[PDB]
């Protein structure tokens, strides 16, 4: 009936309005920014006990100081991840220094809306992407956490939650968060809310957690340390 | 189902897309032109919507070349596109042949360009009509008018706009073949003030231009003293 | 050049073309694969053999490399294209890096292709699902599974096609480190896992095994016949 | 424009491809063609569809199309598409010979054609070819073979197949009279004649409503020879005799 | 009468009768302008006459012409849509110049006609564009045959004539000219202007003034295409 | 020169309802022999052969492209090609590469498929066809075989005398060339027979 | 810049109705007739002008392609002209490569390939015309027919246009295999005469022949003598 | 009900519903305000309250040393336009070794924006702008529209509920010329205070301020750099 580019009586871009609805059917993720680093955490949502749980990777590493956590169409997110990696490596090659979380979020947001079906390119996209992202990292100003939408609007947050239970996850994050946290209380509360909202039982193989801090690199939690933390809680 | 494309004849042999791009013009504010012995005189009733804008915004008189004027009516963005095309046509002509382009040739070139947008489904016809005008010691004054369909005729006085009916009716009682620009300018001011509606539209701006022998063949804008006097005369005549 | 958006979003964020491709792959013949201790095995069902074919030409179990093999469900004509592109990719990797591929490398390549055909202009999606098995240089067996959307996982054991809805429930309950001890134990496991979905009775099945040696060995009809008798 | 597009290459609400489903039904009503494999060679036997008296038999055949020094085919469906496909097959065989200086194998030929048939169902906006083929041949590795393609683009080796009209009953009766390994060329001809005699609605054959080709190896050379009207008439007489004698 | 199925009346595809309705509509578009032309060829001359109805008296009527010059010895008269006809005249001029450049001599009238006709046949086949809604008539002197008169149409059909008539009153304006090719070779002498003017006036009842027509001429004595002056036209009109 | 880099010598002669073509066997590089069984004559048809001389790589390439095109032609038309038609096709093939050409000079000899009338012809590197009525030569000893053929040739010869003359000419021609020899093969294309022979030559 | 999707597609029963409709268009042209004799072929058409104003000499329906091939048509003239032009180009290319005159069968195959290309490309309709080709090569006369789909045949006597059913029903009876070219002309003319609704004249019809010496269309002075009997 | 989908279809009234809808998109955004005096031009924007935890936005961007803009609408399209304007100014300085006149910049912007509105399978830029610059001829406050025509104005406000700011502006335009910079900026903040509902007053982190003038480059004022301007609004 319509084309892909078609405003509505409210100027809304139907296809983007649908790609946004494609996100309320994903598994919840959570990021939180502290004065000592950032932490990301996402539910794995295992289907049946025959599926290997070490094969669900929803928190990848963009560079030695930036990590990403996605939700939506994990098949779509991979081109974005690849292009972000390539851009960071190009910036290193040219300027002999590390890129910034702001610049990476901005360069990735410029691929959104670049779709169409006539006089676009030799091989071009035919629809918008269906993935929301969450970047974290440290740079010359400290820990930062950004958020990206399929429309191409990126913001800077300190505690954001994306997914199918976010309208309930933020209602607790806004009460829990304060400007005087430490990363440890951050991790504890980020686990408590997950447990609060999930459908299964929060054990040490159906979740994921990583952290970046001014001293170290991007580091993923182990089934040893993770288990200890869960048990400790 | 025949109203949606410029590649579909109606069962009676019409093209409704061009017929609609013509309504687009048939409800825009009026502009007139008058040919004289010595030269041409353009006049447009420029509408001021709100106080906020500076006077001088949304000009409808351009300079296509150093001897060609141009007055427009309709969608101003399409009009500016056409003005760039015409500037392009005149410059290429001078670079190819070494002298200035005749108005007859320019109008023919721009009308062909406009007509090319009336055949295909991938584009839509322009929504603006316009008038040209020049003066050359060879052929004297001239005046043309191109439609959204691409037809271009020569005239003695034209009245594109919304008040074309009342404009043309009053301009025919003029005897322009003997007057001169100084004697025409006043008449353009008077007829525009007459045709102007002062109910729907409350305030309007008036700008004039001319190209003739007194400007040595260069298109210009009417100086401010001449304009003030013209406005006063028009007001006195109106009662 | 044809440049139209064939697969686009819908109200409630669905991709109807991908959903239809999956509804198509839900009609093929069932395939089953498990991961053994030192062996890997697959198994496909034959709807009818028609008493007049040459089975050498209708095999649904190929060999992409020395240590990788696959088996599909869906549309044979699309499967053939995917398989040949994967073969050319294996050869390119060997040439450039001087080492045989990993199973996950080729799974990623296939899934990237399948996803690219969901966002390009003037194309429809592929209508097949694949199960990829093999061994690596470490000596660790693997078993993966792709989808017409471009998503892939790693599994202990799985089943695709029609009847997988019951093959999975059977295999879930019966899979244990005890039926895994030996090859003639896991093979009977696979056989009885396939048989309750084959409602014809007997052997209408093709079964290929791949060990760290004598790659892509395919069991003969007589040999497969012997195992059926043993189960009963 | 989008208004006039017909969307030939999309999925159906149940996973079907409607243009291919309709081309198969087109191929459903064509003339009957049948093939049979034996110990010493293969054979094709088609049915002549245009029987008008005022025609001309200038060509050595109507539906044979020798593709190479070792292969040959036969079509059912649309002649106009069949011509394109036959030209393409000849070009593929010659390119193979130019690159390797050996003749091409039959499975490689069939595969290279079915790729082209498949690329018409996935992108481009065109419609697909409405043609089914049968092939016969001989190569170094597997000897006498017999294949079959279809509009979707998938093939398969056989021993006695049949496409066209009433091919269902043709295959049904083929299943009960074919015995693997013991069939010679003469028993093959007998079975082919006696199947064609029934699966055609006419009263009895005419030796000009049929068209028969064989393939053999003789003195290290392949020979592809279309049978003649007298030979066909003799075969029909033989069929008439034995059948009559039984009852 | 002729049924429809699908997009028949919107694009150039066959109807259940094989009729191409979208081309029968350009013929109706021809009758939109409201003019009429008449061409007559004689033993040594070809003549064109054209109605000249200007709407009201502010136009510079020295620019409202339906007569055009293609080369020195070829002339033309259009009927239908104005901008379409301008584009067709430009195309004919370019074709006529390219022929001379390529082959060293001047293009014949029938060759030019066939070129224009096959250019229009393409608009009748592809679906993204529309046919041009205009007719064309050509005249000229062939060094081998003599006078020639040809006519195209939006469908691509380009027959040749003894005396044509195109426009709104085509049927009756040809029914009149039918009766007069009986004898005397339709007055085959330089005064077929009389025949043309009479045929144009008989079914219009105007008895035109000295300036509501245009006439053009080619002769064997002078081959170039000339446009006769008002005085010359008036003298013929006066004689009538 | 490039066309003197592998050596070679081809020759064709016409008789009374019979043709004959001959070549030498040596394959070598500038001044050193490699093998002695190089093939320079190709059976394009039932009674239609072609002989190529010059650069050996281009001999092989042109033979293979020609076989390509001739197979396609005989499959599309439905009959065999004529000697005159084959010559035009080869000239077209060679002229397609007018700038950057193959270094090979072909020779054609056949029999008319319905009148059994002989035909000989040679082409230059760029595709210029010259048809004669006595004989053609090509190679590095062209002048030597010119001198031999002009003296020994007679009109309306039998196949026996034709064989004797072409052999006696090739022998003495290549006995005075440094980069040709190692034996000679002779094909005799009669109406219903094609006889092949190998002569005993010098091996130095 | 052009459509890329097909306009001819399959129907729930496997038909191609655009081609069926191009055939319905052909069934409404003017009658054509061809008859192959022992030493030549004959093409005969109905060239009936609308009124006396039309100059008959200017346009022809029987055209040559080379010195030994000629064809006629039924259907649409503006399409027939495109086909004639491309056939002439095809023959010239063949002669350029092989320095031999093209045979009639190769000519028909290439023309039918073009007509088939116009059934499967993007944004076009099929031709609304069928052809009747004539030729003579290697001591034999040929006569083919090409359809709007791209399928060609070979005949001894056929008929196109309006009233083709009765045309071939009448044509079957008289046809002899020993028929000379001069006595075949009478039958061709007579067949046309069965459905003419008028009076035959030297300008109502066109006639072309082809024998050992080449193709040529008869002149009205000769059509007069042939019509006298 | 069949003319409201494509940008190349006229209605029986000679209108383009697609271009209209793309304008109704621009009205969704938060209000902005610009105005100019004898020697300075000023932009002031209202950063919208997105949520209880996120840093608000970027609504004013540098284009060059003398030009700055402020957007309302689709931010992706806005920065796509900003990149083109930046390249235009850079190209100018490379070829002629001088700055660009704001008028010629806006000419280029309009000519680029118009092309999409005419072809098949394309859509208009859904973003309105407000440009401010300094040149030889003084300040400039141009404004652009999704339909490519642009305007020139003494003072203009775009966004949702900007009708009240426009009324205040015209009612007080009588003194903008003579007024000083401090006076000029406050006139802007009052006008921007007009569009806010009753429950909210300007704070110190939901406003931005841009300034360009005679002896001063384009500058943006941060969260607590706007404190010297909001001290008097009683």
């Amino acid at each position: 009936d319509r084309g892909v580019n078609t405003f509505s009586p409210e100027g809304r871009l139907f296809q983007v309005e649908y790609a946004i609805e494609g996100h309320k059917l994903g598994s919840t993720a959570i990021g939180i920014q502290t004065s000592e680093g950032v932490c990301l955490a996402v539910e794995k949502r295992i289907t049946s006990p025959l599926m290997e749980p070490s094969s669900i990777e929803k928190i990848v590493e963009i560079d030695a100081h930036i990590g990403c956590a996605m939700s939506g169409l994990i098949a779509d997110a991979k081109t974005l991840i690849d292009k972000a990696r390539v851009e960071t490596q190009n910036h290193w090659f040219t300027y002999n220094e590390t890129m910034t979380v702001e610049s990476v979020t901005q360069a990735v947001s410029n691929l959104a809306l670049q779709f169409g079906e006539e006089d676009a390119d030799p091989g071009a996209m035919s629809r918008p992407f269906g993935v929301a992202l969450l970047f974290g990292g440290v740079d010359e100003k400290g820990p930062q956490l950004f958020h990206m939408d399929p429309s191409g609007t990126f913001v800077q947050c300190d505690a954001r939650a994306i997914g199918s239970a976010s309208e309930g996850a933020q209602s607790s994050l806004q009460e829990v968060y304060h400007k005087s946290t430490t990363l440890k209380e951050a991790i504890k509360s980020s686990l408590i809310i997950l447990k609060q909202v999930m459908e299964e039982k929060l054990n040490a193989t159906n979740i994921e957690l990583a952290t970046v801090q001014p001293g170290q690199n991007f580091h993923m939690f182990t089934k040893e340390e993770l288990e200890e933390v869960i048990k400790d809680i | 189902g025949y109203d949606l494309s410029a590649s579909t004849f109606s069962p009676d042999g019409r093209v409704f897309q061009v017929e609609y791009a013509m309504k687009a013009v048939e409800n825009s504010s009026t502009a007139i032109g008058i040919r004289c012995k010595d030269g041409v005189v353009f006049g447009v009733e420029k509408l001021v919507l709100s106080k906020l804008y500076e006077e001088g915004s949304n000009k409808r008189l351009f300079n296509v070349d150093r001897h060609v004027g141009m007055a427009v009516a309709g969608l101003l963005a399409d009009a500016r596109s056409l003005a760039d095309i015409a500037r392009e046509e005149a410059s290429n002509f001078r670079s190819n042949f070494g002298y200035n382009i005749p108005l007859k040739h320019l109008a023919d070139r721009v009308a062909m360009y406009v007509h090319a947008y009336t055949l295909y489904s991938a584009v839509r016809p322009f929504g603006c009509s316009f008038m040209l005008g020049s003066y050359s010691v060879n052929d004297g004054a001239q005046l043309y008018m191109i439609d959204p369909s691409g037809v271009s005729y020569g005239y003695w006085g034209c009245a594109i706009g919304k008040a074309r009916q009342a404009a043309k009716t009053e301009i025919e009682k003029l005897q322009m073949k003997e007057m001169t620009c100084r004697d025409v300018v006043k008449e353009v001011a008077k007829i525009i003030y007459i045709v102007h509606d002062e109910v729907k539209d409350k305030a309007f701006e008036l700008e004039l231009s001319w190209v003739g022998e007194l400007t040595k063949g260069r298109h210009e804008i009417v100086p401010k003293d001449v304009r003030e006097e013209a406005e006063k005369y028009a007001k006195e005549s109106l009662k | 050049s044809y440049d139209r958006a064939i697969t686009v979003f819908s109200p409630d964020g669905h991709l109807f073309q991908v959903e239809y491709a999956q509804e198509a792959v839900k009609k093929g013949s069932t395939a089953v694969g498990v991961r053994g201790r030192d062996i890997v095995v697959l198994g496909v069902e034959k709807k009818s053999v028609a008493k007049l074919q040459d089975e050498r030409t209708v095999r649904k179990i190929c060999a992409l490399d020395d240590n990788v093999c696959m088996a599909f469900a869906g549309l044979t004509a699309d499967a053939r294209i995917v398989i040949n592109r994967a073969r050319v990719e294996c050869q390119s990797h060997r040439l450039t890096v001087g080492d045989p591929v990993t199973v996950e490398y080729i799974t990623r390549y296939i899934a990237s292709l399948k996803q690219r055909y969901t966002q390009s202009n003037g194309r429809r999606p592929f209508g097949i699902s694949a199960l990829i098995v093999g061994f690596d240089f470490d000596g660790t067996p693997r078993l993966y599974q792709t989808d017409p959307s471009g998503t892939y996982h790693a599994w202990k054991a799985n089943a695709i096609g029609r009847g997988a809805k019951s093959v999975r429930e059977f295999l879930e309950k019966n899979y244990t480190d005890d039926a895994i001890e030996t090859d003639d134990l896991t093979i009977k496991l696979v056989i009885k896992a396939l048989l309750e979905v084959v409602q014809s009775g007997g052997k209408n099945i093709e079964l290929a095994v791949m060990r760290r040696d004598q790659p892509l060995k395919i069991l003969s009809p007589e040999e497969i016949e012997k195992y059926v008798a043993e189960i009963e | 424009s989008r208004r006039y597009d017909s969307r030939t290459t999309i999925f159906s609400p149940e996973g079907r491809l409607y243009q291919v489903e309709y081309a198969m039904e087109a191929i459903g009503h064509a003339g009957t063609c049948l093939g049979i494999l034996a110990n010493d060679g293969v054979l094709l036997a088609a049915e002549r569809r245009n029987i008008h008296k005022l025609l001309d038999e200038v060509f050595f055949s109507e539906k044979i199309y020798k593709l190479n020094e070792d292969m040959a085919c036969s079509v059912a469906g649309i002649t106009s598409d069949a011509n394109v496909l036959t030209n393409e097959l000849r070009l593929i065989a010659q390119r193979y010979l130019l690159q390797y200086q050996e003749p091409i194998p039959c499975e490689q030929l069939v595969t290279a054609l079915c790729d082209i048939k498949q690329a018409y169902t996935q992108f481009g906006g065109k419609r697909p070819f409405g043609v089914s083929l049968l092939y016969i041949g001989w190569d170094k590795h597997y000897g006498f073979q017999l294949y079959q393609s279809d509009p979707s683009g998938n093939y398969g080796g056989w021993k006695a197949t049949c496409i066209g009209n009433n091919s269902a009953a043709a295959v049904s009766m083929l299943k009960q009279d074919y015995k693997e390994g013991e069939m010679t060329l003469k028993s093959a001809l007998a079975l082919a004649v006696k199947v064609l005699n029934k699966t055609m609605d006419v009263s009895k054959l005419s030796a000009e409503k049929v068209e028969i080709a064989t393939l053999t190896r003789e003195n290290g050379k392949t020979v592809i020879r279309v049978l003649k009207q007298k030979e066909v008439e003799q075969l029909i007489k033989k069929h008439e005799e034995e059948e009559a004698k039984a009852e | 009468r002729g049924s429809s199925a699908g997009f028949d009346r919107h694009i150039t595809i066959f109807s259940p009768e094989g009729r191409l309705y979208q081309v029968e509509y350009a013929f109706k578009a021809i009758n939109q302008g409201g003019l009429t032309s008449v061409a007559v060829r004689g033993k040594d001359c070809a003549v064109i006459v054209t109605q000249k109805k200007v709407p009201d008296k502010l136009l510079d009527s020295s620019t409202v012409t339906h007569l055009f010059k293609i080369t020195e010895n070829i002339g033309c008269v259009m009927t239908g849509m104005t901008a379409d006809s301008r584009s067709q005249v430009q195309r004919a001029r370019y074709e006529a110049a390219n022929w001379k450049y390529k082959y060293g001599y001047e293009i014949p009238v029938d060759m030019l006609c066939k070129r224009i006709a096959d250019i229009s046949q393409v608009y009748t086949q592809n679906a993204e564009m529309r046919p041009l809604g205009c007719c064309m008539i050509l005249i000229g002197i062939d060094e081998e045959q003599g006078p020639q008169v040809y006519k195209c149409d939006p469908a691509g059909y380009y027959c040749g004539f003894k005396a044509t008539a195109a426009g709104v009153k085509q049927t009756e304006s040809t029914s009149f000219l039918e009766k007069k090719v009986k004898k005397k070779f339709d007055w085959t002498f330089e005064q077929t202007v009389e025949t043309a003017i009479t045929c144009l006036s008989t079914v219009l009842s105007i008895d035109f003034k000295p300036s509501e027509i245009e006439v053009g001429v080619v002769t064997v004595e002078n081959p170039k295409f000339r446009i006769l002056t008002e005085a010359e036209i008036d003298a013929h009109l006066v004689a009538l | 020169s490039v066309m003197s880099y592998n050596g070679g010598a081809v020759m064709a002669m016409k008789g009374k309802n019979c043709v004959a073509i001959a070549a030498d066997r040596r394959f070598g590089i500038q001044a050193q022999m490699v093998t002695t069984d190089f093939q320079k004559i190709f059976p394009m048809g039932d009674r239609l052969y072609i002989g190529l001389a010059g650069l050996a790589t281009d001999v092989q390439t042109v033979a293979q492209r020609l076989k390509f095109r001739l197979n396609l032609y005989e499959l599309k038309e439905g009959r065999q090609i004529k000697p005159y038609t084959l010559m035009s096709m080869v000239a077209n093939l060679l002229y397609e590469k007018r700038f950057g050409p193959y270094y090979t000079e072909p020779v054609i000899a056949g029999l008319d498929p319905k009148t059994f009338k002989p035909f000989i012809c040679s082409l230059d590197l760029i595709g210029c066809p010259m048809v004669t009525d006595d004989f053609v030569v090509s190679g590095t000893c062209s002048e030597q075989m010119y001198g031999m053929c002009e003296s020994l040739w007679e009109p309306n010869m039998d196949p026996e005398h034709l064989f004797e003359t072409i052999s006696q000419a090739m022998l003495n021609a290549v006995d005075r060339d440094a980069v040709s020899g190692m034996g000679v093969i002779v094909h005799i294309i009669e109406k219903d027979k094609i006889t092949t022979r190998t002569l005993k030559a010098r091996m130095d | 810049r052009g459509y890329s999707f097909s306009l001819t597609t399959f129907s729930p029963s496997g038909k191609l109705v655009q081609i069926e409709y191009a055939l319905a268009a052909v069934a409404g042209g003017a009658p054509s007739v061809g008859i192959k004799a022992a030493n030549g072929v004959v093409l005969a058409t109905e060239k009936k002008q609308k009124s006396i104003l039309y100059d008959e000499r200017s346009v022809h329906k029987v055209e040559p392609i080379t010195k030994h091939i000629g064809l006629v048509y039924s259907g649409m003239g503006p399409d027939y002209r495109v086909l004639v032009h491309r056939a002439r180009k095809l023959a010239q290319q063949y002669y350029l490569v092989y320095q031999e005159p093209i045979p009639t069968a190769q000519l028909v195959q290439r023309v039918a390939s073009v007509m088939q290309e116009y059934t499967q490309s993007g944004g076009v309709r099929p031709f609304g015309v069928s052809l009747l080709i004539c030729g003579w090569n290697e001591g034999r006369p040929y006569l083919f027919q090409s359809d709007p789909s791209g399928a060609y045949f070979a005949w001894k006597a056929t008929a196109m246009g309006k009233n083709y059913v009765n045309g071939k029903t009448f044509l079957e009876k008289r046809y002899n295999e020993d028929l000379e070219l001069e006595d075949a002309i009478h039958t061709a003319i007579l067949t046309l005469k069965e459905s003419f609704e008028g009076q035959m004249t030297e300008d109502n019809i066109e006639v072309g022949i082809c024998n050992e010496a080449g193709f040529r269309r008869l002149t009205p002075t000769e059509v007069r003598d042939y019509l006298a009997a | 009900n069949q003319y409201d989908n494509d940008v190349t279809v006229w209605s029986p009234q000679g209108r383009i519903h697609q271009i209209e809808y793309a304008m109704e998109a621009v009205k969704q955004g938060s209000a902005t305000v610009g105005l100019k005096s004898k020697t300075h031009a000023v932009l002031v924007a209202l950063k919208r309250a997105q949520s209880e935890l996120a840093a608000h936005q970027k609504k004013i961007l540098h284009v060059d040393n003398h030009i700055g803009i402020s957007i309302a609408g689709l931010t992706a399209d806005a920065r796509l336009l900003c990149n083109f304007m930046r390249q235009e100014c850079l190209d100018s300085r490379f070829v002629f070794d001088r700055p660009l006149p704001v008028s010629r910049l806006v000419s280029l912007i309009g000519s680029k924006t118009q092309i999409p509105t005419q072809r098949y399978g394309r859509r208009p830029y859904g973003v309105g702008l407000l440009i401010a610059g300094y040149d030889d001829m003084g300040p400039h406050v141009f404004q652009t529209c999704p339909s490519a025509n642009y305007f020139d104005c003494r003072a203009m406000s775009i966004g949702a509920r900007s009708q009240s700011a426009r009324t205040y502006l015209e009612r007080h335009m009588s003194e903008f010329m003579q007024c000083n910079l401090d006076e000029l900026v406050k006139h802007g903040l009052r006008a921007l205070r007009e569009t806010l509902p009753a429950e909210q007053d300007l704070t110190t982190k939901n406003v931005s301020i841009g300034i360009v003038g005679k002896d001063l480059e384009f500058t943006i004022y941060d969260d607590d750099d706007v404190s010297p301007f909001l001290d008097g609004l009683e």
